[PDB]
Formats: structure tokens, C-alpha cells, sequence
């Protein structure tokens, strides 16, 4: 990988500190390199790596990644099963916040708007 | 009309709950509880205004929801097929209550509007059947 980048199973990664919210900080990762985007989190080990190497670049562990909006085409349906119609749900675009603890990592969401730091991912 | 201290509207009987329980046991609860019963079913700006009148009394209580019968029945955790490289969601790892796949009311609205939220969060809900 180049400079700066982190070698993990035939993929380069890199942390960003200075906060975005998740559509620039997309385009960011996407102006780095060919085929970079945010990072994609597949399996418990991808996110282990992904996460000490953001423990390296962050004080405040929390980064995008590439998860925009996890209730996109989603089918809500009544329970006594009526036809779904009307809709008073306004849900406004979230993103995904991968967070790193001491004694563990998890996920949550953030308004897309929010700014936060990010990782980047493209395949070697 | 309607039985007991249950409030009609649109040839529909409804009655507030105030005992919080997860949506699947709101569910049931409705299904127990009246004949055909459900959690309420909201069709229309009307009904909503309805429900949101007949739930004002929750506008002291703490709880920011209220549970309506809307949700998505998938097994997964979440509704989007893909990561935004195009790759399939399948490894997901939310935080406790970050899976909002049941809807509810919101307390910010006066009740109005819906909301996303953890199925197995407790809240007092609505409940409502054909007369
Ligand atoms: C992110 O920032 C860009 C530029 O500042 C802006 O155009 C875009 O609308 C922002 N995204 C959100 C969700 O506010
Ligand atoms: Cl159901």
C-alpha cells in the first residue's frame, strides 16, 4: 500500500482525524485513490484491524463507515395486516458510527449531517 | 359503541395502554385483550390526529415512544442490502438497541409522527379493533 495506507488481506486502509459529515467524507476517501471508499466492515476480524488502527489515529475513536442509511428499502407492514399507505415516518438520512472501547466495538447511528472522522478502504 | 372505557372513531374501538411492554408483547397483549385486536393501525392523518388526542395524557410520562403496529418482519437487523462499495450486508455489529426495525409514536411531536425504534425497548402502546 502507499504511504500512510495500512495493509490488511489484499486491502489498503486509512484513518482520517479532521471530522466530515458522510457524503464528503466519502467523496475525500474516493479522491484518495482508485476504488476507495469508506470502509466496508465484513467480519468480526476486518473490524478488529480497522479498529486498533483507528485507535492509533483518533483520540476520539468514532468513524464513518460505508453504511449510509440502514433503513433504505425497508417493507413496514401493520401487524393486522392492513394495506400500508399512508405513512407519518420522517426519518431524515443516518449513517453509520463504527465506535471503539476498551472492552469492546460496536455500531450506532448519526444523522448523515453529522461530522465525524472516517476510514477508507480500496482493494490493492 | 364501544366496550368498557375503550374510545371509538371510525367504526374502530381504541384504548390506551399505559403498562410499557416490547412490541411483540404490545402485539399480544392487543390480540389477547380484545376480540381481533391489534396495535393500532394508522391509515390516515385523521386517525393519527386521533390516536395522538387519545395518548395525550402520555405527554407527562418519561417514555418518548409509543408503540403502534408498524414494522419490518425480516429476520436481519436492518433493511439495506448493501454497503455503499456495492457489497452485500451480511456481518452487521450494532450497539444494544441500534437494530430499529418497529415503529412507534414520538413524544417530540405530540405524538404524531413515527419512528424507527428497538422492538425490544418498552413502551405503553395503543391497541385497537374492529367493532
Ligand atoms: C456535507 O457537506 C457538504 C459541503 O459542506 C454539503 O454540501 C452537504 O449537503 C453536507 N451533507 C449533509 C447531509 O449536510
Ligand atoms: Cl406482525
Amino acid at each position: 500500500c502507499p504511504l500512510g495506507w495500512s495493509s490488511f488481506d489484499q486491502h489498503c486502509y486509512k484513518v482520517f482525524e479532521p471530522v466530515k459529515n458522510w457524503t464528503e467524507a466519502e467523496e475525500i476517501c474516493m479522491q484518495q485513490h482508485k476504488g476507495s471508499r469508506l470502509a466496508s466492515i465484513h467480519s468480526s476480524e476486518e473490524e478488529a484491524f480497522v479498529s486498533k488502527l483507528a485507535s492509533k489515529a483518533l483520540k476520539f475513536t468514532s468513524m464513518w463507515i460505508g453504511l449510509n442509511n440502514p433503513w433504505k428499502d425497508c417493507k413496514w407492514e401493520w401487524s393486522d395486516n392492513a394495506r400500508f399507505d399512508y405513512k407519518a415516518w420522517k426519518r431524515r438520512p443516518y449513517c453509520t458510527v463504527m465506535v471503539v472501547k476498551p472492552d469492546r466495538i460496536f455500531w450506532f447511528t448519526r444523522g448523515c449531517e453529522k461530522s465525524v472522522s472516517f476510514v477508507c478502504k480500496f482493494l490493492t | 359503541d364501544c366496550p368498557s372505557d375503550w374510545t371509538a372513531y371510525d367504526q374502530h374501538c381504541y384504548l390506551a395502554i399505559g403498562e410499557p411492554q416490547n412490541w411483540y408483547e404490545a402485539e399480544r397483549f392487543c390480540t389477547e385483550q380484545a376480540k381481533d385486536g391489534h396495535l393500532v393501525s394508522i391509515q390516515s392523518r385523521e386517525e393519527g390526529n386521533f390516536v395522538a388526542q387519545l395518548v395525550s395524557g402520555f405527554m407527562h410520562r418519561s417514555e418518548i415512544y409509543v408503540w403502534i403496529g408498524l414494522r419490518d418482519r425480516r429476520e436481519e437487523q436492518q433493511c439495506n442490502p448493501e454497503w455503499n462499495d456495492g457489497s452485500k450486508i451480511i456481518y452487521v455489529n450494532w450497539k444494544e438497541g441500534e437494530s430499529k426495525m418497529c415503529q412507534g409514536l414520538t413524544k417530540w411531536t405530540n405524538f404524531h409522527d413515527w419512528n424507527n425504534i428497538n422492538c425490544e425497548d418498552l413502551y405503553p402502546f395503543v391497541c385497537k379493533f374492529s367493532a
